[PDB]
């Protein structure tokens, strides 16, 4: 039994639990981190947001090699080596798990490896390869994030039923692939293995993929990917069955096909559960409701004041910017600064092809909440860069309060469309209106300028396309 | 003191920071910068 | 002859004149374009930013897919037709320059094709496909543009000596081609022909390519093309000579070549003159300057009134977006609005691989204007997207006013590196402080949350890097 006494421990390594312990070091506070798996990086590094951004990637390049034919450059059909790929996506997260634990040992953040529990209000037990670890805190950053939601009538044990971190382990590219869910991770996964040979069939129980993004934004997107895959929407799972030739997954709903399908696997991808069940916070007097998410406020701070909780396990939106921005927040406030997380926007970006790309009020969102708003769309077939690089299906949308005229919110479809999420964050969080942004010069020809000419199509000065407004 | 008002949405997150540190409400808080934008001057002053 | 009566008149169609002339119509008056060229779009659309992109994405695509082979997805080496490549950069083309058309006969602005020269204060005179067309007019735009510069004793006249349009055009892929200027529409067309298998040199008679660009940005830039071009820095063209099995270029300066070299092909991109004392705009009062610019107020008017000039012809940087700008302005004033041309920023991008991309106050503009600055860079070798994106050498650079905090510039090297000045040019004209763009909570993993990062470590806040700022 080892005995340990710190500042503030931090329980979970990924990006709010190891943004949360480095700031707790660079304000001076003696920090340790408990993490059960053998790196630092937790999900985002380890089993999500980079290694499928990574194979994202190589699928991109893929897809762009091919519609270079009809251009007039021709290359052959790829060799595929999916054990040189999986080794290379191996490389690339080992790079930066080694440059984390290089970080945390030079900020001095000790690292307990093993599975930590409360036992007490200041006292955290953790079993893990040197027997128990005994920590004494003043303070605690709960961090511990989420998991794959598994269904029960889903023999999830069978080796061909798959999560997120399945997929992206890469050991096979099956012939025939049944998505679950149409949400971004789902789609990302089958945008990978369509790449490299896969027939993707997708099931969703909506009437339309990505359900949180507007419904114009999403049109363009099914468009493209509705000749990629079969995607079967306003359609449920009823059952599933492991038999020796593939697995079985009968469907009833719209568009189930009648009969019993045959996969060679199936990626199971609607959604994700908080852990804050599992580390008897109640021990410690921390409240943690009913769907397992432990509650703060806008200081992070759970009902226990010296007890803080960030990243997935606090609620949705579960993704990794905001947790590495509620980490600085809890970690400045227990080093004494009166400091709190309101971001006006958090964007959101699925990486898919096109990218599906958005941050602030959806219209759906406004319609809910009674705003009075215009929107504003620039087409991409209007735009030389877009049909330069074969993406002029792609669109920029813009939305504006209708009185004040100021940016409430923005959307892109297209390739790249991620990276324009930037401008439209920094123009919402600076109170900017539509003139503000239409004035400021844009660099022509971009992808980005498709900012600037959205909001000139609502001041009604646009030039690059008919103006109504006129 | 402190409310999540239409001038705190308005505001940039630099004002919305400070004026959540020093209990300011930001609707009191006259902005004279272009289109009446609230500076980090204009929240100084206020404070005294 | 014709003779035609309008209340404004556009001297030229590229990005400047166009968007002047249908700005005039969305507001209400009655315009007629002329323009020399079939098209319009000017340089921009016809030979200059649209096909550049085009061929230069084509070269990135090239490099990508080669890039991939280390990492287990090996494709053949490409087969290229070089004239299914010629038909589809003027497929990408004719889409804008008919939608452009389809746009100016919806906002019934009339296009005189030909040659327009200015003979009174109110009227100019056209020599083209329908003969001479006189026009009368209340209001001129001279939006006629620019043009390369060419040397006295070059022989232009050699189908091997080629300016940007010639370069457009894919002649051939020359096995050896020499790039005469180190800007960036001549780095551009090195990127594109190497990808197409030319061995490229480039002479360039400064210390450093890009000269606009800050030192520390080029450096990693300059690393680069080190690997695919013979960068000859500090040299200059002394004689060019053709013979029959090459064009032989004679330099000096520190890695010139004692023998004169052999090329398949010289491309001279030294720079652009603007096309001002080619219009008779003497006949109409209007001041030219002696380098052929058509200087302007922040009103967009000449000398005279009533006739405004906008886009390259009035002065650097000669850039579309600056041109649609003034196009905008120039309309606006002639339909009474008391408007301004005078932007904080204006942005410049290099498509090169990686891109170079900077807006704002550079380093050296902060230094000449006496600014006490501070630069706060973040490295891409601590990006994920970048690692896994295989672009790892990319930086971002913002530069801050010492005492105020605020953004004053910004820079970027690196894969896509130009589309993240929107956020920073943004930035800029917003004013904002360092912690706002801090606070702004941007996506993870993208190239451009590095813009927030660099933020962070100017605000000593920093996790993804170790922070120097932190405490002791
Ligand atoms: C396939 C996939 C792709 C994704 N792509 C993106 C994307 O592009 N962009 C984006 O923003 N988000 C993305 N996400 C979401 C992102 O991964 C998460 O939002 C992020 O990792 C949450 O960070 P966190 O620190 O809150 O939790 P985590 O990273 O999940 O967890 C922290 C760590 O604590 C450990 N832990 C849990 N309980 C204990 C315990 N009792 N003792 C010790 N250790 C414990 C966990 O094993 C984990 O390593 C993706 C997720 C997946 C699954
Ligand atoms: C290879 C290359 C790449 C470039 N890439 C970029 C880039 O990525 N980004 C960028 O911002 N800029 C780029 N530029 C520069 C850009 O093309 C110019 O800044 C822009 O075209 C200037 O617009 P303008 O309307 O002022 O002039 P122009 O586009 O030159 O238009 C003037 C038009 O008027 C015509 N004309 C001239 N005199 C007469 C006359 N007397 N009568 C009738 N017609 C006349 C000309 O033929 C021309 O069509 C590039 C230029 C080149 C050469």
């Amino acid at each position: 039994s080892t005995e340990i006494k710190t500042q503030v421990v931090v329980l979970g390594a990924g990006p709010a639990g190891y943004s949360a312990a480095f700031r707790c070091a660079d304000l001076g506070l003696e920090t340790v981190i408990v993490e059960r798996y053998n790196t630092l990086g937790g999900v985002c590094l380890n089993v999500g947001c980079i290694p499928s951004k990574a194979l994202l990637h190589v699928a991109k390049v893929i897809e762009e090699a091919k519609a270079l034919a009809e251009h007039g450059i021709v290359f052959g059909e790829p060799k595929t080596d999916i054990d040189k790929i999986r080794t290379w996506k191996e490389k690339v997260i080992n790079q930066l798990t080694g440059g984390l634990a290089g970080m945390a040992k030079g900020r001095k953040v000790k690292v307990v490896n093993g599975l930590g529990k409360f036992t007490g209000a200041n006292t955290l037990e953790v079993e893990g390869e040197n027997g128990k670890t005994v920590i004494n805190f003043d303070n605690a950053i709960i961090a511990a994030g989420s998991r794959p939601i598994q269904l029960p009538f889903i023999p999830h044990e069978d080796p061909r039923i798959w999560d997120s971190t399945d997929a992206l382990e890469l050991k096979e590219v099956p012939e025939r692939l049944l998505v679950m869910g149409g949400g971004i991770i789902g789609l990302e996964m089958g945008t990978v293995y369509h790449a490299l040979g896969s027939q993707i069939d997708v099931v969703e129980m909506f009437d339309q993929v990505i359900p949180a993004a507007d419904k114009d934004i999403v049109k363009v997107f099914t468009k493209r990917i509705s000749k990629k895959f079969n995607l079967m929407l306003e359609t449920k799972v009823t059952a599933v069955e492991a038999k020796e030739d593939g697995i079985y997954v009968t469907m009833e709903g719209k568009k189930a096909p009648a009969e019993p399908q045959r996969y060679d696997a199936v990626l199971v991808a609607i959604g994700r559960v908080p852990n804050g069940k599992n580390l008897d916070a109640g021990k410690a007097g921390v409240e943690v409701d009913d769907r397992g998410f432990i509650r703060v406020d806008k200081q992070l701070r759970t009902n226990v004041p010296h007890i803080f909780a960030i990243g997935d396990i606090v609620g949705q939106p579960m993704l990794a910017h905001k947790g590495v921005h509620e980490g600085h927040v809890a970690a400045e406030v227990i080093a004494g600064k009166k400091h709190y997380f309101d971001p006006k926007v958090i964007p959101s970006i699925a990486y898919t092809e096109p990218e599906v790309a958005w941050v602030g009020l959806t219209e759906k969102e406004a319609k809910e909440k009674g705003i009075s708003y215009e929107t504003a769309t620039f087409p991409w077939a209007a735009s030389g860069r877009a049909i330069a690089s074969d993406c002029a299906d792609g669109m920029t949308k813009l939305i504006f309060d209708k009185e004040s005229h100021r940016v409430i919110g923005g959307a892109i479809v297209g390739t790249n469309g991620g990276e324009l999420l930037g401008e439209i964050g920094l123009a919402i969080e600076m109170g900017c209106d539509a003139e503000d942004i239409a004035l400021t010069i844009h660099a022509h020809p971009t992808l980005h300028e498709s900012v600037g000419l959205a909001a000139e199509v609502f001041e009604g000065s646009i030039t690059d396309l008919p103006n109504p407004k006129a | 003191e402190f409310a999540e008002n239409d001038a705190y949405v308005h505001a940039t997150p630099l004002i919305r920071r400070l004026a959540r540190e020093f209990g300011v409400n930001l609707a009191k808080v006259k902005g004279t910068g272009r289109k009446g934008r609230i500076l980090r001057e204009d929240v100084q002053a206020y404070v005294k």
